[PDB]
């Protein structure tokens, strides 16, 4: 079983949030099922918003917090279930969660027992922004008893978040990628680096690959110690 | 039906025991059938949350032996007989038992380990920022224990404030140390106004401050 949640990204304020999670491995009308989604936010923490499931018909139930707002919707042509957020503002960011709530017969609760990966929705009216990537390149200055740090600076986006990912997900040892940083611009930063062998630097390849998918941009850098060309005289 | 649970966070070292309480408001335990509506999920950074327990003490497939939980119908224990790195993350309880279904609000698990200095690196801006008008310096802590650290930026020995930023890591799953990054951002005009670019860090595992620097436009 597999829940598959569709991207993030902006909702503006009295528009509507609109997310999917695409089931595979079991089917949205499933007899032993329920389709959930939960909210995770500051101080709220998780907070289920509601679910629909199938018995002999269609039945949704909801949270009061999101009373008349909300609704959530089969599709069981794409096997697929639906949240949508009505009216939304600034303080309805979060991050969701589709998940299965598993029953059976003689029981009519069950825990959540597949979760989709989480989609952050940020509801403001600022336009989206594409990060410029720079290389955090190793140097004499990066080194330390055969190893050698390098990286890549995600700068001046917005909204969060930012995936990076190294030699197409291959590179995943040794990573750092850090919490993005508030700038005073209201745009995002933030900075992945990598622990390599200092003794291969010229066989492998680094390439640190940026995915903004609220902005559709995605950007490999490919990371190398940088040539020398000043101390002019010697 | 108001899920708390107790302590809010806890560090404890490898191998320890660590058991966190969780109380329901109101029983959970169905009398027609005698089963607990309460489990537990781990979650760390990035991640949903992943299913640990149900029933109150039956244990997911998957999980590993060493989590166990028990209960009363209103206070409710998850033990992990022996932390391993690995299980640094935020545990939450939930009742499953009437709706609303509600959930605790979770209790941090890190795991102390001994003192372990940072790696101190530095980075000068790319040419390609410069050519944008903008001059970024990265200061690197890597992989050090406790996460208290201080770094203070220093241009020409001159000592800043106002114009950095950082942040750190949660804790590594795998060696239980954290890393921080601070940023130093200048315009371009500024930053080819000065020569000695240093980052100063001082930790619990330095006997004295280090301090890593480079002179922008030598090498």
């Amino acid at each position: 079983v597999q829940l598959q949640q569709s991207g993030p990204g902006l909702v503006k304020p009295s528009q509507t949030l609109s997310l999917t999670c695409a089931i595979s491995g079991d089917s949205v009308s499933s007899n032993s099922a329920a389709w959930n989604w939960i909210r995770q936010s500051p101080s709220r923490g998780l907070e289920w918003l509601g679910k629909t499931y199938y018995r002999f018909k269609w039945y949704s139930d909801y949270a009061v917090s999101v009373k008349g707002r909300i609704t959530i919707n089969p599709d069981t042509s794409k096997n697929q279930f639906s949240l949508q957020l009505n009216s939304v503002t600034p303080e309805d960011t979060a991050v969701f969660y589709c998940t299965r709530e598993s029953t059976t017969y003689d029981l009519l609760a069950g825990p959540f027992d597949y979760w989709g990966q989480g989609t952050l929705v940020t509801v403001s009216s600022a336009s989206t922004k594409g990060p410029s990537v720079f290389p955090l390149a190793p140097s004499s200055k990066s080194t330390s008893g055969g190893t050698a740090a390098l990286g890549c600076l995600v700068k001046d986006y917005f909204p969060e978040p930012v995936t990076v990912s190294w030699n197409s997900g291959a590179l995943t040892s040794g990573v750092h990628t850090f919490p993005a940083v508030l700038q005073s611009s209201g745009l995002y930063s933030l900075s992945s680096v990598v622990t390599v062998p200092s003794s291969s630097l010229g066989t492998q390849t680094y390439i640190c690959n940026v995915n903004h998918k609220p902005s559709n941009t995605k950007v490999d850098k490919k990371v190398e110690p940088k040539s020398c060309h000043h101390h002019h005289h010697h | 039906i108001v899920m708390t649970q107790s302590p809010d966070s806890l560090a404890v070292s490898l191998g320890e025991r660590a058991t966190i309480n969780c109380k329901s408001s109101q029983t959970v335990l169905y009398s027609s059938n005698n089963k607990k509506y309460l489990a537990w999920y781990q979650q760390k950074p990035g991640q949903p949350p992943n299913l640990l327990i149900y029933w109150a003490s039956t244990r997911e497939s998957g999980v590993p032996d060493r989590f166990s939980g028990s209960g009363s119908g209103t206070d409710f224990t998850l033990t992990i007989s022996s932390l391993q790195a690995e299980d640094v993350a935020v545990y939450y309880c939930q009742q499953y038992y009437s709706t609303p279904f509600t959930f605790g609000p979770g209790t941090k698990v890190e795991i102390k380990r001994t003192v372990a200095a940072p790696s101190v690196f530095i980075f000068p801006p790319s040419d390609e920022q410069l050519k944008s008008g903008t001059a970024s310096v990265v200061c690197l802590l890597n992989n050090f224990y406790p996460r208290e650290a201080k770094v203070q930026w220093k241009v020409d020995n001159a000592l800043q404030s106002g114009n950095s930023q950082e942040s750190v890591t949660e804790q590594d799953s795998k060696d239980s140390t954290y890393s921080l990054s601070s940023t130093l951002t200048l315009s371009k005009a500024d930053y080819e106004k000065h020569k000695v670019y240093a980052c100063e860090v001082t930790h619990q595992g330095l006997s004295s401050p280090v301090t890593k620097s480079f002179n922008r436009g030598e090498c």
